[PDB]
RNA sequence: AAAAAAAAAAAAAAAAAAAAAA
RNA sequence: GUGUAACCCCAUUCGUAGGAAUUCCCAGUAAGUGCGGGUCAUAAGCUUGCGUUGAUUAAGUCCCUGCCCUUUACACACCGCCCGUCGC
RNA sequence: GGCCCUUGCGGUGCUCCUGGAGCGCUCCGGGUUGCAGGUGCCCGAGGCCGA
């Protein structure tokens, strides 16, 4: 895992505008309906075949 | 000169009282004869197909034993009968060496699991012991009086024993000493074949007070057991046409491409009489026989003590 | 050592796998010899390849070994060397148990008995073999009575589990006095079918080789998957009249389990049969009899 | 073959070569003669110590096998080999391991967790 | 280096006045050790129990007497407080009071028997040393054993005060009178 | 700067003076590109 | 319904002796008996061309083989026989 | 005493100096067992090399001067300002 | 330059030992304990062992750190006892002359073996061997 | 039962080129995470562009 | 197929990344 | 031992067990102690694994109680005939 | 320990005698060199594999 990190060398994080989240939330919430489109229209192809 | 034996002989014995020579051979047979009559009188054999490393017989000359190559067990037979008296077990991997105690007849058996065990032949309960060390042992060998045992390991160590206490008396370091010189085909060096070498021939003088070590050199150390140094350093031969004899090669014979050693093989193995065969350590068929390494298969120290 | 039993190992597993291949191998080679001896034509299915048939079966001698069987290369030394049978009991045995384990050391001919302290059940196998011992003999009890019994062959042989039923000890019996303890002969009534034949081969093998002229008899006989032990004695009267004396202890068995390798491993081995009591016909089947 | 079969001579003549053959390894199985016609050149290469060090996964490349024995790292028994062509009979292809004191000993207890420099350096 | 057993007891001052039992008793520089407790295998071989210490040997057989057995450090407990006891009491060397004890205790003949349903017969034997020092031994444990047990007092004290009495060669001690009358017997039957 | 298990320099099996019968293989390995087009022949 | 004793291919001097003692029935008329059998065997062996060049090619490749091992072979049991001795004085064996 | 391999000092002879004068020779047995060591004031010691102990001490006619030893057979060699050879 | 460290292995029944020696000033630990507070105290001279045959001069420039896992209470003292022994003779060898690893060693050999080679305890009886002599049983 | 048929006929001498740069852990074979290895310099950058 | 590790997102999901079985 | 520690150790207080017969046991063995599993049989106040602490005596004779065999490979050396009965 | 235009630091380019494996050279001498029988050698790929 590695999780940690020491004080010292840590960096802060990114600090998004809310107009950037609506864009990144956007394809996510996007991308896991297309996925899943894609994975039922397999086994239906699978079924048929 | 007896010619019984078909295949080479790996041990010889003289009986201790009798003139009667005892050997051991890669046939699968430990062969007895005589010399009053000159006939092979004798002749031990495995049940199993087995070859022989080495022969051991009692002071008495009533029990002969041996070992083996590959079965790792010691077969014990009885010299006026001629049966199988018993086959030893216990020992893992094959036996090295054997040694009976000459005064009171028990068998001293080195093997390559690092141990060395001791078998009571006329003991009612078999008592049997076990000497634990810390790498491979490869000869034992017992003072005149019996008293004390040497086994030689393979870090080149030599290790005197107390057998009735089985406590260790003492040590002695010896890799340095056995100076090893490179053979004209090694990549290696001298110092990192040496680091791989160990002593493998042990004989104690008459008297006992000093140890006799030899092995694949053109010298034999002469070491005094007590104070565990070494008296003197004995130079076999100088002979310089044996491989492996000194320990810098001559920078003169190199070249770019190297020394070139398959050309004077080549001229070497021009005496014909057979065909060289690749794989062939010693014998005819090996090419590496006009000029063979120099070792010292063994040592012994007279009776007598001349 | 260590490398060695499993090298070992791994060629004679190799070697059961294809045993059923060199039995069809070898069963196709004499339709075609008998094809050829008796002027008749050859089999369809021995129509292609025929040629390299009659190539094999001239090189076919009686100084090839033949085709491989695993029971002969677990029984190897079976017939050329007497067998070494050690008898050990579980952890912290009963009065009883040792009176039992001391009595099947003096009805196996050369078997010794030793002690169960804490010794560990991979220990003794790694013993066991060092020495050279062939056989291994483990009994369990309960409330005093035996109950369970294995037996193993050393050299990656197979063990077989037994489970006693109606034992009756001499120590139970008074002033029986001193047993024969010569090598007995053997006789087994009652196996016919494939895995009976299995069986009778391991339960024989613990005994040496007799004389013609001994008098000792062991028995067992197998009636509805039991096997009965008895110990018998019989001295001839006269002729054709023989009178039998009963020597010895008698118990029954009944076996479960026959796996390929030794008792140092269960959890490996595998199972060569078992029995299936949840089986719906296993209430009217029967296995060692046909 | 020729020979007759039912002969007394074949037959020890058979058992004897199909013996020698097994013990190389250059025959699978003491079978019947059939399988000595199988032996070829090839045969004897796969006894060599190179290619049964990559057997033993001592090794995975055979480049590097043929390394490891010129380096002096490989010992058969108490004795060291150099020479690449050395047939290893089966009884002896069980004793082949990394002689002491090698810095491939040394790797391969240091990964087990089980490197000591008493035993090692001594 | 002077190696003292339990770091304050030496056993350079220590010596034998018996020729016979030199051999079989284990007290000298070679054999010293800083504790009763080596965990080796003495009882291997035939005669090797000779090289294992004197005070070991107590240690062991104080462990088979009147004890649930395994329980060793208790028993060398046991033997270090019957030392010091010893010398407080004395005030000289315990080692030697030990070894003078078993010199002491051990029988010289004894008596074997032929025995039939009827009677029984005997004849006077010799002793060997290692049955001599055995004997010693285990009379001694017997005996604090049997002086310990339903008193107010704990095995150290009867342990300590047996052998300061079997040292002395007092007729007071268990021991001295098995002795005794083993030898009275032995004489009696020759 | 020492070399070992060194080999004769020899003739390779996948040289093009060879015939292309005679010649082992062409040893390539193919990858499709994902940038790259996939054209296929389908009869309407 | 017992162990059956397999056949050995090692012969003891025991036993040896017992096989000649059991079909002829004095050692030495028994001794030459076989003696002569043994002869005749030889001849029988040197009498066909084919096992001569057997033999003879056994011979070299056997010797081939067992230095490729370096000596490492499964050995052959010795067989026993008989031998003649004659009386004349110990030297011309020296 | 100094080790070869590491150059670390090992112990010294004498509680504070082997000598009142200064040392011409010094010599060591081949078996380790005896060192031997001369001075000018005329005095020849013996000395044990393990535990560093005095064993035997010689009076010389005159100061020596020259030293050697024949290990193996255990003959030393002096030579003294009075031009004579002592063995 | 670069620190000199060795550590080696220590073996009793289940009790296994890893100890590790540098250069230092005459510390010695086991597991984060000194060797006075290690139980039970009965056996502490067995502890002790090594240090009283060599002394404080030999021990003065190392340090010395111990971590024992798994058997009782003797075994673990013993698997102590031979770690330290093993790991001082190691690093004396490493960076020390020989002269003195092999004093010490061969100091250590003779009062009692186990301070550096560990004999394990096998299955040897009189019932693996047949009955009688083995010679002189059936002739 | 087929991973414990694997450890039988494990060679304990056996050899490969991953083993010397990885150690095993309690005896699992833990792939530890590769070193960043940044430099002073670059330390001294991240700093200013984080502040 | 599967046990992991590294990112984001939503009130868990998603892309890459290794090992093991087959 | 992956199916959704006691024992021991230090210190404190208190304070005077099983006949006659019979069975078993030789080294990590006898004895004490704890901790798991229930594994296609057997097992419930039982059965089996695993570890911890770890001894006394003995290494040899046929005297009693018995068991297994025998009394027809010519190195040197040693040794130099088992007996009785009834049938054919 | 010693060092004083220094370094717990590093690199280069030439020289350093072949055992058989640079033989043959004091003088003298070197000119007239004054068809037995031979038939060789080479030609095998099947994995108790690893990745
Ligand atoms: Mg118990
Ligand atoms: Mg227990
Ligand atoms: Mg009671
Ligand atoms: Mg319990």
């Amino acid at each position: 895992k590695a999780g940690k990190v020491p004080k010292d060398r840590r960096r802060p994080a990114v600090i998004r505008e809310p107009h950037e989240r609506k864009i990144l939330a956007l394809l996510d919430a996007l991308s896991t309906v297309h996925s899943q489109k894609m994975k039922k229209a397999k086994e239906q192809r699978h079924l048929h075949n | 000169t007896f010619t019984e034996h078909s295949s080479g002989v790996t041990g010889v014995t003289f009986t201790a009282t009798g003139y009667v020579v005892v050997t051991s051979s890669m046939d699968g047979t430990v062969r007895a004869f005589d010399l009053h009559r000159y006939r092979n009188f004798r002749t031990f054999t495995s049940p199993r197909p087995t070859q022989f490393s080495c022969v051991a017989v009692d002071a008495s000359g009533e029990i002969v034993s041996a070992g083996a190559q590959d079965s790792f067990e010691i077969f014990v037979w009885s010299m006026q009968t001629g049966r199988l008296l018993d086959v030893l077990s216990g020992h893992e991997g094959p036996i090295s060496g054997l040694c009976f105690n000459p005064m009171k007849s028990v068998l001293a058996s080195a093997s390559w699991d690092k141990t060395v065990r001791l078998w009571d032949m006329f003991d009612s309960w078999r008592t049997k012991e076990t000497l634990a060390l810390t790498s491979d042992a490869l000869a034992v060998t017992f003072r005149p009086d019996g008293a004390e045992l040497a086994v030689a390991t393979l870090n080149s160590q030599i290790t005197f024993w107390d057998p009735e206490n089985a406590v260790q008396t003492g040590s002695i370091e010896g890799r340095h000493d056995l100076k090893t010189g490179r053979k004209e085909l090694d990549k290696i060096t001298a110092k990192h074949a040496a680091k791989g070498k160990a002593f493998t021939a042990l004989c104690y003088s008459a008297d006992g007070h000093s140890i006799l070590a030899g092995g694949m050199s053109k010298f034999v150390c002469i070491y005094h057991v007590r104070e565990q140094i070494l008296m003197k350093r004995f130079e076999i031969s100088c002979n310089l046409s044996l491989d492996a004899m000194e320990e810098f090669l001559n920078r003169r014979k190199m070249t770019e491409f190297g020394n070139l050693a398959l050309i004077d093989q080549d001229a070497g193995q021009e005496d014909g009489v057979a065909i060289p065969l690749p794989g062939v350590r010693k014998g005819d068929m090996s090419s590496r026989h006009f000029k063979p390494e120099i070792r010292v298969t063994s040592l012994r120290f007279s009776p007598t003590g001349r | 050592m260590l490398r060695r039993e499993a090298r070992l190992r791994r060629e004679y597993l190799y070697r059961k796998a294809r045993e059923e291949a060199q039995r069809s191998a070898q069963e196709r080679k004499e339709r075609l010899r008998r094809a050829l001896e008796e002027n008749r034509l050859i089999p369809t299915e021995l129509r292609r390849e025929a040629l390299a048939l009659q190539g094999s079966l001239e090189f076919d001698d009686a100084g090839g070994e033949g085709v491989t069987s695993h029971v002969d290369d677990e029984y190897r030394w079976a017939g050329v060397e007497d067998p070494k049978v050690m008898i050990t009991t579980s952890r912290d045995p009963s009065s009883r148990l040792k009176m039992f384990a001391k009595e099947l050391k003096l009805v196996f001919p050369g078997a010794q008995r030793m002690n169960r302290g804490r010794h560990e059940v991979g220990a003794l196998v790694r013993a066991c073999k060092a020495n050279g011992v062939t056989d291994l003999l483990v009994v369990h009890e309960h409330r005093g009575t035996p109950v369970g019994l294995i037996v193993s062959h050393l050299p990656f042989g197979p063990t077989a589990y037994f489970t006693l039923c109606n034992v009756v000890m001499r120590h139970d019996i008074p002033d029986l006095g001193t047993m024969s303890e010569a090598k007995p002969h053997l006789i087994t009534h009652g196996f016919s079918s494939r895995l009976g034949k299995r069986v009778s081969d391991i339960l024989r093998y613990l005994f040496p080789v007799p004389k013609d002229d001994s008098h000792r008899v062991i028995t067992f006989a197998n009636q509805d998957d039991y096997i009965s032990f008895r110990h018998h004695v019989y001295k001839k009267t006269d002729h054709r009249n023989v009178e039998l004396t009963e020597v010895g202890p008698r118990f029954e068995l009944k076996l479960y389990m026959i796996r390929l390798g030794t008792l140092e491993q269960e959890a490996t081995a595998d199972v060569e049969w078992r029995w299936h009591p949840y089986t719906n016909t296993a209430r009217k089947r029967v296995f060692l009899s046909t | 073959r020729d020979l007759p079969e039912r002969d007394q001579f074949r037959v020890r003549a058979s058992a004897a070569l199909l013996d020698k053959l097994y013990a190389l390894g250059l025959v699978p199985t003491r079978g019947s003669l059939e399988l000595c016609d199988f032996v070829t050149a090839s045969s004897f290469c796969r006894r060599r110590l190179p290619t049964v060090l990559l057997k033993l996964r001592m090794a995975q490349h055979l480049q590097a096998a043929v390394a490891f024995v010129e380096q002096g790292h490989v010992r058969v028994g108490p004795d060291v080999v150099t020479d690449p062509a050395f047939l290893v009979t089966r009884s002896m292809e069980d004793f082949v391991t990394w002689v002491d004191s090698s810095k491939i000993k040394r790797h391969v207890l240091e990964y087990n967790e089980e490197r000591d420099d008493f035993d090692l350096e001594a | 280096p002077d190696i003292k057993l339990f770091g304050k007891w030496s056993t350079d001052d220590v010596q034998i006045n018996d020729i016979s039992l030199q051999d079989y008793i284990a007290v000298k520089e070679k054999y010293a050790k800083y504790l009763p407790h080596s965990a080796g295998r003495y009882a291997a071989k035939r005669f090797r129990k000779a090289q294992c210490p004197i005070v070991e040997r107590l240690t062991n057989s104080m462990m088979m007497h009147g004890r649930n057995n395994g329980k060793k450090l208790m028993t060398v407990r046991i033997v270090k407080h019957a030392f010091e006891i010893i010398h407080l009491l004395t005030g000289e060397n315990p080692l030697q009071v030990l070894v003078n004890a078993i010199i002491n205790s051990g029988p010289r003949e004894d008596s074997t028997r032929i025995g039939r349903a009827g009677t029984v017969r005997r004849q006077a034997v010799d002793v060997s040393p290692l049955r001599r020092v055995n004997q010693a031994i285990w009379l001694l444990c017997t005996g604090a054993r049997e002086a310990a047990f339903r008193n107010i007092k704990t095995i150290a004290e009867c342990l300590a005060d047996e052998l300061i009495n079997a040292a002395k060669g007092s007729s007071n001690s268990y021991a001295i009178k098995k002795k005794d009358e083993l030898e009275r017997v032995a004489k009696s039957n020759r | 700067t020492r070399k070992y298990a060194t080999m004769k320099r020899m003739l390779s099996l996948r040289d093009q003076r060879l015939k292309e019968k005679d010649r082992l293989k062409p040893k390539k390995k193919e990858k499709k590109d994902p940038s790259a087009l996939k054209e296929r022949e389908v009869p309407q | 319904d017992d162990v059956v004793r397999k056949e050995k291919p090692k012969e003891d001097a025991y036993e040896y002796k017992k096989r000649l003692t059991l079909d002829h029935e004095s050692l030495a008329e028994i001794y030459e008996q076989e003696y002569i059998k043994l002869n005749q065997q030889k001849t029988a062996e040197e009498e066909n061309p084919e096992h001569v060049e057997i033999q003879k090619m056994m011979d070299s490749l056997f010797l081939k083989l067992d230095a490729l091992s370096n000596f490492h072979f499964i050995p052959k049991p010795p067989v026993p026989e008989i031998k003649v001795v004659s009386n004349l004085p110990a030297i011309t064996m020296e | 005493v100094y080790n070869m391999q590491s150059g670390i000092h090992r112990g010294s002879f004498g509680k504070d100096q082997a000598h009142k004068g200064s040392v011409r020779g010094v010599a060591v047995d081949g078996l380790n067992q005896l060192t031997v060591t001369t001075g000018s004031e005329g005095l020849l010691k013996f000395w044990n090399f393990k535990n560093k102990i005095l064993i035997h001490s010689v009076s010389l006619s005159s100061s020596p001067n020259i030293m050697l030893l024949h290990r193996d057979s255990g003959i030393l060699g002096l030579a003294l300002d009075d031009f004579s050879i002592s063995v | 330059g670069p620190l000199q460290s060795v550590q080696v292995f220590g073996r009793k029944k289940t009790a296994t030992a890893v100890a590790h020696c540098k250069r230092g000033n005459g510390l010695i630990k086991v597991n984060g304990r000194p060797l006075e507070m290690i139980e039970p105290r009965t056996l502490q001279y067995k502890l002790l062992e090594p240090v009283l045959l060599l002394g404080k001069e030999r021990f003065a420039g190392v340090d010395i750190r111990v971590r024992v896992k798994g058997g009782g209470h003797v075994a673990q003292i013993y698997a102590i006892r031979q770690s330290i022994s093993k790991a001082l003779v190691a690093y004396y060898q490493k960076y020390v002359d020989e002269a003195s690893k092999k004093e010490i060693k061969d100091i250590l050999i003779q009062y009692d073996r186990t301070l550096l080679v560990a004999d394990p305890r096998r299955c040897e009886s009189k019932k693996f061997g047949g009955p009688g002599a083995r010679a002189r049983y059936q002739k | 039962k087929a991973l414990r048929k694997k450890a039988l006929e494990k060679n304990p001498d056996e050899f490969y080129y991953k083993m010397t740069r990885v150690k095993l852990q309690d005896g699992v074979h833990i792939i530890k995470e590769t070193k960043e290895e940044v430099t002073p310099e670059q330390l001294k950058l991240m700093r200013t562009q984080d502040v």
